[PDB]
């Protein structure tokens, strides 16, 4: 269902931003066949399909856009297996490669440090960061965008009264129906912290739009 | 209240534009009104038929809703300090033709808690402003006067933009639940869409491979 | 050259300024200052002059499309639990007191 | 920490002084130990906040404020690694 979600409200960068380098790669290890090898070992011919079975679904769940071209095994590790898998991503040129452990049901797992680039935010996940953008920036700080924020930091120092609290309130439920179309807000709390008096605690409650 | 009993004004709030990014001023109100009047009215046209024996009548445009209120001046008792004519003045300002834009200011209507219709904002325009004078002192300085003003709703795009979208969203999500059929899908999943959804497409979109290809808890989703 | 000034003569004014436009109850911070070009430092550099347990000070600083304003209200009390750590609120009894 | 305004993942539990007709108690093993006294719940926080986000007492407790529940009431009687059979159980509830 995160498929459903990601696809309907998008996909983008993660706020804040975070880089990853994956581990290198020991291309000296594998220039052996993984279908190969497992003839050779006298593995059973139903076992093959089921292994490599295990192999396209492992590495979907890792990245559904990619389609399995090669697989070679660790000359290392001879009957915990250590497999390098060569995909294409969708119908491109492209082609990546990436380490994994085979255990023979067959189980396949995929090393934990093997992406390379920025974290992505999809989906839920995009629209709840995309919230917190707005109630972080203040009008003015945007270059070419002098009017995107939300703007709370003009109610700090206020007497703390339900006038106060009122205005927070209706300015959070205007500012977030001009700048985010893909969420509506249910419910606006706001509340005065009794273990520190001078601060103002708000809770803020969102719904997808066409959830329902 | 909750924390403190202080007394709400009301504030009238000016801008250039429709979307209130260029302020012009504001005025808070020294007495607030103690009746407020809102209108809304729809105007249709009966169906004529040479054929047909049905009555029906269908929707022509509505006028844009009205606002009235009764705004009180006094400069003569004790602690009333501000002149009426300087009041006055900043109020008729507010409600005249901007000197840029040739059009008359777009102004907004705060008071307290007070929720007009579902915004905690009037956005419009005015439509009339009446003014009485009806105390003078001896150098004929006005120390009593009242103001009738009535608006006109003049809402921003943008956010009419945002709450039609939100209401009839472009795409609508469904959740499966027990005994449920295809048809009965469509029905729930088509009802906020503007133009409904079918069986046939409904089941195209999600690529199901029978009209029966769904279990309960599982998710659908139905387009334009 | 620019002259510098101290911002305790600006803030005099404001206070004298708000005492009657919102109340003297009413805190004399988040207000801009005219005349000014800039603060001679910036506020990356006071970091540690603000203590919620402790004394501190009350900040003057710029903002992109609001000017320099104040941005504190708190007095040299240090106590936590003492009643007048706020300026307005130290004023707010010295003026019923009077 | 100048005064700012921050986002922040903490929760606030002001005190609730509404009042309900029926009020149910759940009566069984939870997550953690805790005392003989029956603790309040104002909301899923509450619970959170006393017991872990885990077993059978929390989905019950979750099911319950999701389908419309306001105020509820906890009572444990003992650690989830104290149940052996129904019989343990039967006898539990005869203290």
């Amino acid at each position: 269902t995160n498929k459903i979600l990601a696809d309907i409200y998008g996909r983008g960068w993660a706020f804040p931003p975070q880089f990853f380098i994956g581990e290198r790669i020991p291309y000296e290890d594998y220039s052996s066949d993984l279908n190969k090898y497992l003839s050779e070992k006298k593995i059973e011919a139903e076992q093959i399909v089921k292994i490599q079975a295990c192999i396209k679904e492992s590495v979907m769940c890792y990245d559904f856009h990619a389609k399995i071209t090669s697989t070679q095994v660790s000359k290392q590790t001879n009957l915990p297996l250590n497999i390098l898998v060569t995909y294409t991503l969708g119908d491109s040129e492209i082609s990546q490669k990436i380490q994994g452990v085979l255990r023979v049901p067959p189980q396949f797992s995929i090393k934990d440090n093997s992406r390379t680039g920025i974290a992505i935010a999809e989906g839920t996940q995009n629209v709840l960061q995309s919230i917190n953008i707005l109630f972080l920036t203040e009008p003015g700080e945007r270059i070419m965008r002098e009017d995107y924020g939300c703007g709370l930091n003009d109610y700090l120092f206020a007497n703390i009264s339900d006038e106060l609290m009122t205005d927070i309130q209706t300015h959070i439920e205007e500012r977030v129906l001009r700048y985010e179309p893909r969420a509506e807000i249910t419910s606006i709390q706001v509340n005065q912290r009794t273990n520190l008096p001078s601060t103002l605690h708000v809770q803020v409650t969102y719904a997808l739009r066409g959830s329902d | 209240s909750l924390i403190e009993r202080g007394l709400s004004k009301l504030t009238l709030t000016a801008f250039k534009d429709r979307e209130g990014k260029i302020s012009v001023g504001s005025l808070q109100a020294m007495y607030n009104p103690d009746a407020i009047q809102l209108d809304y009215q729809t105007h249709y046209q009966q169906d004529e038929s040479v054929n047909h024996t049905r009555k029906s009548s269908h929707y022509v445009s509505s006028p844009p809703a009205g606002l009235s209120l009764v705004l009180l001046f006094d400069a003569s008792m004790p602690g009333n300090n501000i002149p009426v004519e300087t009041q006055l003045t900043t109020l008729k300002a507010l409600c005249a033709v901007d000197p840029s834009t040739h059009v008359p200011h777009f102004l907004k209507i705060k008071w307290g808690k007070m929720r007009w219709e579902n915004k905690s904002y009037f956005a419009g325009r005015a439509s009339g402003l009446t003014i009485n004078y009806t105390l003078f002192d001896r150098d004929a300085t006005p120390l009593r006067a009242s103001a009738t003003l009535s608006l006109v709703a003049d809402e921003s795009f943008v956010i009419q933009a945002t709450e039609q979208q939100l209401k009839s969203p472009p795409v609508t999500t469904v959740s499966v639940t027990d005994m449920l059929t295809l048809p009965l899908i469509a029905l729930g999943a088509g009802a906020s869409l503007a133009s409904g959804i079918d069986y046939l497409s409904l089941a195209w979109q999600n690529d199901l491979d029978n009209l029966d290809d769904f279990t309960p808890g599982q998710t659908l989703q139905a387009q334009e | 050259n620019p002259i510098v000034l101290s911002p305790t003569a600006a803030v005099a004014a404001v206070i004298q300024r708000n005492d009657n436009q919102q109340g003297v109850w009413t805190a004399p911070a988040n207000i801009a200052l005219s005349k000014v070009i800039s603060p001679v430092r910036a506020y990356i550099e006071a970091n540690a002059l603000f203590n919620p347990d402790g004394t501190s000070l009350n900040l003057v600083r710029s903002f992109p499309g609001k000017g320099i304003r104040i941005w504190g209200c708190r007095t040299l009390e240090n106590t936590h639990d003492s009643p007048w750590s706020y300026i307005q609120t130290r004023r707010l009894v010295s003026y019923i007191e009077a | 920490t100048q005064p700012s305004v921050t986002i922040t993942e903490n929760l606030i539990f002001p005190k609730q002084n509404d009042s309900f007709i029926g009020i149910p108690v759940f009566i069984g093993y939870t997550s953690s130990p805790v005392d003989k006294t029956a603790i309040k719940l104002h909301s899923l926080a509450d619970f959170a906040r006393s017991f872990p986000e885990s077993g059978l007492m929390y989905y019950s407790v979750r099911h319950f404020f999701e389908n419309g529940g306001q105020q509820a009431y906890v009572l444990s009687l003992g650690t989830e690694q104290q149940l052996s059979d129904f019989s343990s159980l039967i006898t539990a509830l005869q203290q």
